[PDB]
RNA sequence: CUUGCUUCUUUGCUGACGAGUGGCGGACGGGUGAGUAAUGUCUGGGAAACUGCCUGAUGGAGGGGGAUAACUACUGGAAACGGUAGCUAAUACCGCAUAACGUCGCAAGACCAAAGAGGGGGACCUUCGGGCCUCUUGCCAUCGGAUGUGCCCAGAUGGGAUUAGCUAGUAGGUGGGGUAACGGCUCACCUAGGCGACGAUCCCUAGCUGGUCUGAGAGGAUGACCAGCCACACUGGAACUGAGACACGGUCCAGACUCCUACGGGAGGCAGCAGUGGGGAAUAUUGCACAAUGGGCGCAAGCCUGAUGCAGCCAUGCCGCGUGUAUGAAGAAGGCCUUCGGGUUGUAAAGUACUUUCAGCGGGGAGGAAGGGAGUAAAGUUAAUACCUUUGCUCAUUGACGUUACCCGCAGAAGAAGCACCGGCUAACUCCGUGCCAGCAGCCGCGGUAAUACGGAGGGUGCAAGCGUUAAUCGGAAUUACUGGG
C-alpha cells in the first residue's frame, strides 16, 4: 500500500519532515519512490515556509496513495482558492 | 514460546487436514484418470474427466490452487484423452 | 471504618534477636512450616508470610558480639521484640547487650525459652535470674513437665489448655489430642502422678509469687511475658502465634526531626537500614530494606531522594515471599521491600514526597583496623577493585586505598573478618587474600574540612593521604599521637560521621 | 579560548606593535620595545624561511585574536573563495564582529571590544551577538542597547577614535553610537604591512 | 425503617467486558554480520509471474445443511495439559441455483463464488422474532493502476599457481511431474558434452553498496553511526497456516546447556530494549510516555509500540563561553641567575574603581499541538427538517521532556586552568645534584666530575577543558612509477 507521509528528518530538538510518497511496509527514513515538497514545523514568518508541488501529489491520488493526517493538514493549508 | 496469538498454531492444526484432505480427494480423482490411461478405455477416460473437472475447479476456487496448476491439469489430461481417442 | 487503616492494624513486627547458638534459623524454618510456606549465622532474611490472620513480618540478623551491628539500626525498624534464651547459656553479656539497646525506645518483648530436649534448671531460679541480671520482672503462662527429657506437655493458665507432646516431628506437621480439665486423673494417669503434682505445686508457686498480665504497661515492656516449647519438636511454637496476634500492637510512630509521623499518613517514610552482603547469581542490586509503614503503595510512585534532592522513579519493588525474591508486586503499608540500587543510595537516607527532613538514626559504630589485600594470584584485581568497592558501602566493611595503589585496608568493625574472606569465592570473586599480621592501629576518624582551609592540609602532608569508600580522606591512623597532632593542626569542619 | 596573559610581551616578541595594548595613552616605551622579547632577546637569530612563516602566522593571529584551529578553518574558508586567497582571508579577519566593534572605536583595546561585544551590548540589525566570530555580512548597521549604551566605557575610548584613520568601508554616526557597515574592505587599505603571502604559503603545505 | 431514605436476591435488558470461536496483524517496525567469493551486492536491460491491505470501472450478493469451542456431568496429571457423553451461534465450514470479456479446449462445449452487519424512520404490515425505505461499511468474480516480492542475462565486485585440471544430474535435447512463473526444479530415454591460462576446481579472508578519511588529481585503506539489499535468530533439518515465512519473541524432530518434578514428564533460548558473568586496554540506565511521527486493529472513540520523542552517565569527537576588566612602582616580599653593579619572575601580585557572561537561589515563561470530544448553523444524501459525510463556528481541553529554551531580580571576583616541550628536525635558556651509574629517546643520539639532551629549581614557548603517549589509514612516498622508476 502506497501513502504520501512525513519522513522525521532533522537533529534533535530541530524537526524538519520530507513529505514523500513511500510504502507503509517501508520505513520511516527508508526506500521511496520520489520525493514531492517539503514542510518545516519551525518556519515562522520567513521567505519561505513550506513547499508542496500538487501536480504529482494529484497524479498519486489518480493512482490510489492514502493520504495522512498530516499531509491532508498540509492540503488543507495550500488551498486552491486562498 | 508463552503467546497470546498461539491461536493462529492449533487453527492451523486445524487447516492442516480439513484443507489438505480435499487436496489429497483431489488428486486421487486425477490418478484415478491416470488408470483410464493405463486402461485404453476413451469413455471411462472421458467419464472420469467429467467427474474430476468441477471438483478440481472448485478446489481452484477455494484458494488452495492458484488456477494455473488444475489448469495445466486439465489441459494436459485434455492432451491425453483426446490423444488416445 | 476504612479497610486501609483495617489492614494498618494487621501488619506487625518481630525481627528476632537472641544469644549465639539459641536456635533462631530452626524457629524460622518451623514459622514457615505454620503458615504454609514450605561458622554460623551469616544472612539477614525478611519472611512477609502467607498468614491466615494477619501479615506479620520477620527480619533475622547474625547474632554475635563481632556481628549483629545489623540489628543496632534495625532493633529500630522493629516494633516488637523477641528474645530467646537458653538454659544452659542463661542471662550473658549478649543479652545484657541486647537490653542495653531495646530499654531505649521501650519495646515490647516476648521471649521464648528455647531447646527443651536438653538438661534444664528449675524454672524459678530462671526467672529469678532474669529478674535480677535484668532488672525487669516477667509473668510466666506455662511450665513443661519436670527435668532432663520429661518434657512432655504445656499446661495453660489464662488458656486453661493442657497439651501433649510427641517426639520426632522435626520433618512433618502433627497433632497430639487435647485435654481440657486442668484436675484431670486420666491427665495425671498418662503423664505421671507424682511429676503432675509437682507441677500444680509449681503453678501454685507462680500463683503465690508472680503478677499478672498488662496491656498499657505491656508497651513499655516493664513485665515481659514469657514462653516455653522446643524448636525441634514442632510443638512449642505453635503457640506462639496467637500471642503474636493478641498481644503486639499497631505499628508505633517513628522520630524525625519536627514530630513523629504516625501510621495512618502518606509520604512514604522508607529509608534504607542495610546494604546486606548480598548472594550473587547474575546481579548485585545491593538490598533496600525499607520502613514503609506509613502510607499503601502505589506500582508507578515516584520517590524522592531528600539527601540528594532528586524525583527518582523507582517501579520495580521486591516482596520477600518465603525468603525467595518475588515478582513486582505493591502489597499493603507495614511491609519491608527491596529494591535495584546501584551505588547511589547508603545506610540511613531518607524518602518522603516533599517533607525534606531527617530520621534520628544511624546507630553505627567506629571500626577497627584489621590488616590489609595482598592480592595472591596477581592476574585481574578488577574483582576486588569494584566488588570490594561494593562492599565498602556496607556497615561492616569500608575499604581504605592508600596512595601507593597497594595494600589495601579492609575495615572491619569486628573481629572475624572470615566473612569477607568467604564472600571471595563467588561468580564475581575469584581473588584469595591470606591474612597475616600488620599493625595498623585506630579506625580512621573520617573527616572532611570546608573549603579553602583542607588544601593545604593536604598540601602539607600529600604522602599521608588515604582514599576510603566514597571518595573519603580520614587523615591516616598509625597511632594515637598522631590524632593528637591532627587535632593539633585545627581542622574547622562541617562535621559528617559517615558511620 | 582567549589569550588572557601577557597582551604586552607579545609586542616586544613580534617586534612591531600588535595593537593588544593600546588604551587611552599613546605610544607607551615602557618594555624596551624591539631590544627585549625575554631573557634572550640580545641574541640574533638565524630567521629561516619557516621562521619568518611562523613569526608572521603568530603576527596576524595575535593582531587578530585567532587560534590555530580557528585560523585553520578561515583559510579554508578563504581559499574556497574567489579571487585571490589572500585577499580573501584578510577580508575574513576583518569580517570578525570584534573587529568591526574594534574600527568602530567602541572600545581602547581588542580584548575590552570582545569584552563589550560578550556582555550583551553590541547589537547588529537588531539581533544581539555576544560571539566575535559572527561573520558581518555587507549592508548591516551595528548599535550598542539603551540598557548598556554609555556607561563612560563607550566614551573616553571613543575618544581613540578620534586618533585612528577612521577607514573609508565604515561609518560611525559618533552621537548615538550606531556605525554602519559598508563594501568589503581593499587589500590596499587595511594597515598596509602585514605580508598574506607567506600564510598562504605556510599553509600550502 | 427518616415508606420511597437505605438494605438486598434475581435479571445480558443496557454501558461495557476475563475466557472462547472468528477476521487482521504477527513476513512491518527492532537486533547482529556468524555464514557467503557468488546462490550475495551495485550498474543496465528483460519476460515465461504473483500482489492482502489502497483505488477505478463493470455485475452479483439467491436458497439450505452439518459439526465445534466456550458452557454442562464424570474423569487422567503435581504442574504443563487434556479425554469421554450432550447443547449452540457466526463475517467459521460445506453442498444446491447462477454466471460473464474468468479456466480448459482450434472451436463446439464443460466448469467455477459469496456475508452480512451498524445508525435513523413516513405509510403499509406486525404469529407483535420484525419485514420494509435510506445511508455507511464489509464480501465474491474479472479487467486494471501503483507498490513490494519472485525469476533470467551482460559488465563490475580480495589474495594465493608453493591450487592445473574440474564435472556424472555433469553439458544439452525429447517426454512426464512440479512451482504464483521460464527453468535438470525434479524423474524415464538419447548423445558426450560443459568449464579453463581473458585463472576452471581447491585454500584463506570478507557481508555488499551509496558513502567515510586522506590525497591537487589519479589512487590507497575503510564502509562504525544514516540509508537500500542480502543472510541469521543456541546448532542442524523439515513442513503447515498465511497473498507474502520454508519464519527473532510460530510448530515438530535430533544434539548441547540451565531449572522444576509428586520424578510419570516438562519449561527455556536477550546476534531486542535494559541489566549480569567471562573476555578485553576499551564502551552506558534493570528510567519516563504514546505529548508528536510511524506501524498493527477498530467506522470512530479508544488499546499496544524498549521504533520513536526524550531523560541519566562517559571531555569519546566538534563548537562556543568563562575562570575577570581598566588602572596600579616601592619597579614591595619570596624564588632563580650574577661580573653580586644588577637583571628576571613582573602590571605579574598587593591596593583602588567597575562588571557578573557561566554556576547558586527566587519569580514569569513560549514552541515542539496537528488533532480528537460535546454543542450549533449551512450544503449534500434521502420520502424525511431523522441518521451519516464535509466546512465554518461556540465551550472544555490533550506535554514525558519540564525544577524546559528564553527573560527579570538578589548577593558577592565571589565557585571554576590545566597538559606537553625547551640540542637539531620543530616554538623556547640558565643554575644545582649525580657521573658511560642512575637515566632519556620518533631519527641524528647524550650521560666517562663544567649535561642548553637524566633528575630538581627558575624562566620561556605551544595548545587549551583539554594536553601528551600508544594503535590504525592516507599524504609526504615518483620508496610499487597507469599519470609517475630503472
Ligand atoms: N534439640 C534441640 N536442639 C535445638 C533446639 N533449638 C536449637 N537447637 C540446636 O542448637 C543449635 C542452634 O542452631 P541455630 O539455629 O543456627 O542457632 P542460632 O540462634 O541461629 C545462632 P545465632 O544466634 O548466631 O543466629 C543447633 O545445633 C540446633 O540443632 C531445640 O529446640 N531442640
Amino acid at each position: 500500500m502506497v501513502t504520501i507521509r512525513l519522513a522525521r528528518h532533522g537533529a534533535k530538538k530541530r524537526p524538519f519532515y520530507q513529505v514523500v510518497v513511500a510504502d507503509s511496509r517501508n520505513a520511516r527514513n527508508g526506500r521511496f519512490i520520489e520525493r514531492v515538497g517539503f514542510f518545516n514545523p519551525i518556519a515562522s514568518e520567513k521567505e519561505e515556509g513550506t513547499r508542496l508541488d500538487l501536480d504529482r501529489i494529484a497524479h498519486w491520488v489518480g493512482q490510489g496513495a492514502t493520504i495522512s493526517d498530516r499531509v491532508a493538514a498540509l492540503i488543507k493549508e495550500v488551498n486552491k482558492a486562498a | 514460546n508463552i503467546k497470546s496469538a498461539k491461536k493462529r498454531a492449533i487453527q492451523s492444526e486445524k487447516a492442516r487436514k480439513h484443507n489438505a484432505s480435499r487436496r489429497s480427494m483431489m488428486r486421487t480423482f486425477i490418478k484415478k484418470v491416470y488408470a483410464a490411461i493405463e486402461a485404453g478405455d476413451k469413455a471411462a477416460a472421458q467419464k472420469a474427466f467429467n467427474e474430476m473437472q468441477p471438483i478440481v475447479d472448485r478446489q481452484a476456487a477455494k484458494g488452495l490452487i492458484h488456477k494455473n496448476k488444475a489448469a495445466r491439469h486439465k489441459a494436459n489430461l485434455t492432451a491425453q484423452i483426446n490423444k488416445l481417442a | 471504618l476504612s479497610p486501609y487503616l483495617q489492614e494498618v492494624a494487621k501488619r506487625r513486627t518481630f525481627a528476632i534477636i537472641s544469644h549465639p547458638d539459641a536456635g533462631k534459623t530452626t524457629i524460622t524454618e518451623k514459622v514457615l512450616l505454620f503458615g504454609q510456606a514450605i561458622g554460623i549465622s551469616i544472612t539477614t532474611s525478611v519472611m512477609q508470610f502467607p498468614y491466615h490472620d494477619c501479615l506479620v513480618n520477620l527480619l533475622d540478623t547474625p547474632g554475635h558480639e563481632d556481628f549483629s551491628e545489623d540489628t543496632y539500626r534495625t532493633l529500630t525498624a522493629v516494633d516488637c521484640c523477641l528474645m530467646v534464651i537458653d538454659a544452659a547459656k542463661g542471662v550473658e553479656d549478649r543479652t545484657r547487650k541486647l537490653m542495653e539497646v531495646t530499654r531505649l525506645r521501650d519495646t515490647p518483648i516476648l521471649t521464648f525459652m528455647n531447646k527443651l530436649d536438653r538438661d534444664i534448671r528449675d524454672p524459678m531460679e530462671l526467672l529469678d535470674e532474669v529478674e535480677n541480671e535484668l532488672k525487669i520482672g516477667c509473668a510466666p503462662i506455662t511450665w513443661p513437665i519436670g527435668c532432663g527429657k520429661l518434657f512432655k506437655g504445656v499446661y495453660h493458665l489464662y488458656k486453661d489448655e493442657t497439651y501433649l507432646y510427641q517426639s520426632g516431628k522435626g520433618h512433618t506437621i502433627q497433632e497430639v489430642r487435647i485435654v481440657k480439665g486442668l484436675n484431670n486423673p486420666d491427665l495425671d494417669a498418662a503423664v505421671g502422678e507424682d511429676l503432675a503434682q509437682q507441677l500444680r505445686d509449681e503453678l501454685e508457686l507462680v500463683k503465690g509469687a508472680s503478677n499478672e498480665f498488662d496491656k498499657e504497661l505491656f508497651l513499655a515492656g516493664e513485665i515481659t511475658p514469657v514462653f516455653f516449647g522446643t524448636a525441634l519438636g514442632n510443638f512449642g511454637v505453635d503457640h506462639m502465634l496467637d500471642g503474636l496476634v493478641e498481644w503486639a500492637p499497631a505499628p508505633m510512630p517513628r522520630q524525625t526531626d519536627t514530630r513523629t509521623v504516625e501510621a495512618s499518613e502518606d509520604k512514604f517514610t522508607g529509608f534504607v537500614f542495610k546494604i546486606q552482603a548480598n548472594m550473587d547469581p547474575k546481579h548485585r542490586d545491593r538490598v533496600a530494606f525499607m520502613r514503609v509503614v506509613s502510607g499503601k503503595y502505589e506500582k508507578g510512585m515516584k520517590l524522592r531522594q531528600v539527601r540528594t534532592a532528586k524525583d527518582v522513579v523507582i517501579s520495580d519493588a521486591l516482596t520477600f515471599m518465603a525468603g525467595d525474591r518475588s515478582h513486582v508486586e505493591e502489597a499493603y503499608p507495614g511491609d519491608i521491600l527491596g529494591l535495584h540500587n546501584h551505588g547511589t543510595i547508603q545506610i540511613g537516607d531518607t524518602f518522603t514526597q516533599g517533607e525534606m527532613m531527617k530520621f534520628t538514626g544511624i546507630p553505627n559504630f567506629a571500626p577497627e583496623l584489621f590488616r590489609r589485600i595482598r592480592l595472591k594470584d596477581p592476574l585481574k584485581q578488577k574483582q576486588l577493585l569494584k566488588g570490594l568497592v561494593q562492599l565498602s558501602e556496607e556497615g561492616a566493611v569500608q575499604v581504605f586505598r592508600p596512595i601507593s595503589n597497594n595494600d589495601l585496608i579492609v575495615g572491619a568493625v569486628g573481629v572475624l573478618q572470615f566473612d569477607v574472606v568467604v564472600a571471595r569465592l563467588k561468580s564475581e570473586y575469584n581473588v584469595e587474600a591470606v591474612y597475616e599480621s600488620v599493625n595498623v592501629a585506630t579506625a580512621r576518624w573520617v573527616e572532611c574540612a570546608d573549603a579553602k582551609k583542607f588544601e593545604e592540609f593536604k598540601r602539607k602532608n600529600e604522602s599521608q593521604l588515604a582514599l576510603d569508600g566514597g571518595d573519603n580522606l580520614a587523615y591516616i591512623a598509625t597511632s594515637m599521637v598522631n590524632l593528637r597532632l591532627a587535632q593539633e593542626r585545627y581542622p574547622d569542619v562541617q562535621f559528617h560521621q559517615t558511620r | 579560548a582567549r589569550y588572557l596573559g601577557p597582551k604586552l610581551k607579545l609586542s616586544r616578541r613580534e617586534g612591531t606593535d600588535l595593537f593588544l595594548k593600546s588604551g587611552v595613552r599613546a605610544i607607551d616605551t615602557k618594555c624596551k620595545i624591539e631590544q627585549a622579547p625575554g631573557q634572550h632577546g640580545a641574541r640574533k637569530p638565524r630567521l629561516s624561511d619557516y621562521g619568518v612563516q611562523l613569526r608572521e602566522k603568530q603576527k596576524v593571529r595575535r593582531i587578530y585574536g585567532v587560534l590555530e584551529r580557528q585560523f585553520r578553518n578561515y583559510y579554508k574558508e578563504a581559499a574556497r573563495l574567489k579571487g585571490n586567497t589572500g585577499e580573501n582571508l584578510l577580508a575574513l579577519l576583518e569580517g570578525r564582529l570584534d573587529n568591526v566593534v574594534y574600527r568602530m572605536g567602541f572600545g581602547a583595546t581588542r580584548a575590552e571590544a570582545r569584552q563589550l561585544v560578550s556582555h550583551k551590548a553590541i547589537m547588529v540589525n537588531g539581533r544581539v551577538v555576544n560571539i566575535a566570530s559572527y561573520q558581518v555580512s555587507p549592508n548591516d548597521v551595528v548599535s550598542i542597547r539603551e540598557k548598556a549604551k554609555k556607561q563612560s566605557r563607550v566614551k573616553a575610548a571613543l575618544e581613540l577614535a578620534e586618533q585612528r584613520e577612521k577607514p573609508t568601508w565604515l561609518e560611525v554616526d559618533a552621537g548615538k553610537m550606531e556605525g554602519t557597515f559598508k563594501r568589503k574592505p581593499e587589500r590596499s587599505d587595511l594597515s598596509a604591512d602585514i605580508n598574506e603571502h607567506l600564510i598562504v604559503e605556510l599553509y600550502s603545505k
